[PDB]
């Protein structure tokens, strides 16, 4: 009738699509806070370790003061290398309403943090020297409690914990621990501005919420596969990681500047625009006796 | 091929690699990761079963008579397959708009190499290495 | 495959609407040319014969 | 390999697209167009027919001695043949400075597929796909 | 009549050169998307033998 948009929906106007295309599932981005950043020079290297601290000497006046020196050893670093691609025709970079080299730089951006954050969690949960059996009872708070206690009962004092989804879920099924940070840190700091100042429990002032999709358990594509079972659902899950974040180092090489490298290309052939990003990434222990997993 | 993520399907990208991108038309209508032969002159047609019949994949659907585009040999592409294969299996074309070992078809040769395995419906991801075309 | 217009011609853009609509026929106007025009004072009047 | 338009033969361009362009020498004098197969250490003579002797087509006239530019697989070329081929025919070389069919050859396995259609005599466009050595 | 034409990186013809420092080639290549349409297929008449 008349005129009105049910019947010109396509011969006057076009139906918006939106500018902006809403993300898919996003995980959860902690590696660059939940660990000391290594901004290497070499692909390939070593770190040097310093012997543990000791104590000084009662000593006579007069007496020769004896040597207890620092010795040194070292881990290695071998950084492999991330990368993700994307193509798009020269028609498709043009028509789109939507910037696709934007979204696909920031897509390669996303897929290269992933694989750090996989690099990482899987260093985290393979290597940690220290480790609490729940044997499926007291999960949660206790656990908590419990590999809190065995870094520290080792001496070392843990700072952060690294947690999956159903961990999670046991961990603040107690209506005490509600207050609790169980965002992740990162996540409030990112994603928030008030930080409700409570939040912290057990000591550690970092959660690390990471995803259950991150773990290396090698069913993706190029990936080879970590030792251990990332969940909490079955005996021998290893459903949360506790540690000192000064004690486990990501190590980040790029042979141009010092972060991940976009490259573009054309296709004159064929009419393709390409991008390319890249990263070197390792991931080492400088102590794994500074961290504890919490076993089902 | 599609890709279910919650409630929606997202299309598979067929080109994991390579720049093996040749112009061809449609002798019939092509749907995105099926197999083609060539039917006429620069036409392709979807493959049938057991060889004899293959030069690419279709990179993106098309109605019969429109300009296709296709992955031909040394392209690494995903691709649907009708039974389990596991890596180093050679493919080829079932005829079904899949792919199927050479184990399974009467055909002695493949066209593609299964370099990440895939159950039956899925996606593997393979790489083309050859065409096969009538010999009589 | 790589993206591309076919795939994504609905759901990373919209086909292109033209700014200008077409016209239909234009009938031929010469009444005013082709014949006397009164411009009358009243909707009802006479001409003497 | 020539193409008439009025009284003119005008030079075929051999290559259609590739850029599979490799550098031999050659072991006599060879023709644009010409399948070829290694002679010596990185030396190139005109194939024989039935098979085992093909590497890729010359793509410009050398004298014997001469340094090569051949078309290997990955190429779509502009060839000439010996009898009437069918777009999806496997052709491999004659033996007679030109193509021929799998089916009509002693062979069984071909280098190049029939992307245009040909009478004999006439210029097909092929897409080489394979090479063929010495297996004893 | 509308002859479109569609370039994805201008106006008009795209002529790309492109030089290959592995074989000491230089391509010349050329693109255009065209379309042509009536808005009127009234508007015009063919003349037949
Ligand atoms: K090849
Ligand atoms: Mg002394
Ligand atoms: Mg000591
Ligand atoms: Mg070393
Ligand atoms: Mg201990
Ligand atoms: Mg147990
Ligand atoms: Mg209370
Ligand atoms: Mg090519
Ligand atoms: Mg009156």
């Amino acid at each position: 009738f008349a005129a009105s948009d049910p019947e010109y929906v396509d011969t006057l106007f076009r139906e918006q699509l939106l500018e902006v295309v809403m993300e898919g599932r996003e995980l959860r981005k902690v590696a660059r806070e939940a660990s000391n950043v290594i901004n290497a020079n070499t692909r390939v290297g070593d770190v040097p370790i310093a012997s543990d601290e000791e104590f000084a000497r009662p000593t006579g006046q007069g007496a020769e003061i004896r040597d207890d020196g620092e010795t040194y050893t070292t881990v290695a670093w071998n950084a492999t290398k991330l990368t993700e691609g994307s193509r798009v025709t020269d028609e498709m970079r043009d028509q789109a309403m939507v910037d696709l080299i934007e979204r696909n730089i920031q897509r390669v951006g996303a897929s290269l943090e992933n694989g750090i954050n996989r690099v990482f969690l899987t260093e985290l949960v393979d290597n940690a020297q220290n480790n609490h059996d729940t044997a499926g009872s007291n999960q949660g708070y206790q656990a908590l409690n419990s590999a809190v206690g065995e870094v520290d009962k080792d001496d070392f004092r843990p700072d952060t914990y690294v947690t999956h989804p159903d961990y999670r879920t046991q961990l603040f099924n107690d209506t005490n621990l509600a207050y609790a940070n169980r965002a992740g840190t990162n996540e409030v700091l990112r994603n928030r501005e008030d930080a409700p100042i409570v939040g912290d429990i057990a000591g550690l002032d970092m959660h690390a919420a990471m995803s259950s999709a991150t773990y290396d358990d090698g069913t993706d594509i190029g990936w080879s596969g970590g030792s251990e079972t990332w969940g909490f659902s079955s005996d021998g899950d290893k459903g949360a990681v506790v540690y000192d974040r000064d004690n486990i180092h990501t190590i980040l090489y790029a042979p141009n500047g010092q972060d991940v490298e976009i490259k573009d290309y054309e296709d004159p052939i064929r009419d393709i625009t390409g991008v390319n990003g890249r990263l070197h990434v390792d991931c080492q222990y400088s102590q794994g006796r500074s961290s504890a997993t919490v076993q089902y | 091929a599609t890709e279910t993520q919650g409630e929606h399907t997202f299309p598979v990208e067929v080109l994991i690699s390579g720049e093996e991108l040749r112009g061809y038309t449609a002798g019939e209508a092509l749907s995105a990761g099926e197999p083609v032969y060539l039917s006429g002159d620069y036409e392709v047609s979807a493959s049938s079963a057991d060889g004899g019949e293959f030069l690419g994949v279709n990179l993106y659907d098309v109605a019969s008579g429109e300009p296709v585009a296709l992955a031909g040999d040394d392209c690494e592409v995903r691709v649907e397959v009708s039974e389990q294969v596991t890596a180093n299996d050679e493919i080829l074309p079932d005829g079904l708009g899949t792919f199927e070992t050479v184990a399974t078809s009467a055909a002695s040769a493949g066209v593609a190499i299964v370099q990440e395995g895939a159950a039956s419906g899925e996606v593997c991801e393979a790489y083309i290495f050859a065409v096969q075309g009538t010999t009589a």
